[PDB]
């Protein structure tokens, strides 16, 4: 969930940071799969 | 009895203080802090950064 209020702000900032981390992780995984399919097609054409 | 009244009053002091320091020991082992959680989230941030 989400929430000495300075450490509360630091916790919410770290929570937003980790949310951005897993978001970018999913985006990079899907984009890496797309790039791998593209270069597999390119390698098939060159071979 | 006046020398006895001080001992029985200090006995109830040393009982409830040892009781409540036991109660906060079992409770905080079943609760969470705002420091170890941030340390674990720092570790998780390092792992996801890697």
């Amino acid at each position: 969930p989400q929430m000495d209020l300075k450490v509360l702000s630091e916790y919410s900032n770290l929570r937003k940071d980790l949310i951005l981390k897993c978001q970018a992780l999913q985006i990079g995984e899907s984009k890496l799969s797309d790039i791998l399919s593209q270069t597999n097609s390119i390698n098939s054409l060159t071979t | 009895t006046s020398e006895l009244e001080a001992r029985i009053k200090q006995f109830f002091i040393t009982l409830r203080s040892r009781l409540l320091r036991f109660l906060e020991s079992e409770q905080l082992s079943h609760s969470l802090s705002l420091e170890t959680l941030i340390d674990a989230l720092y570790k998780i941030n390092d792992l996801l950064q890697q």
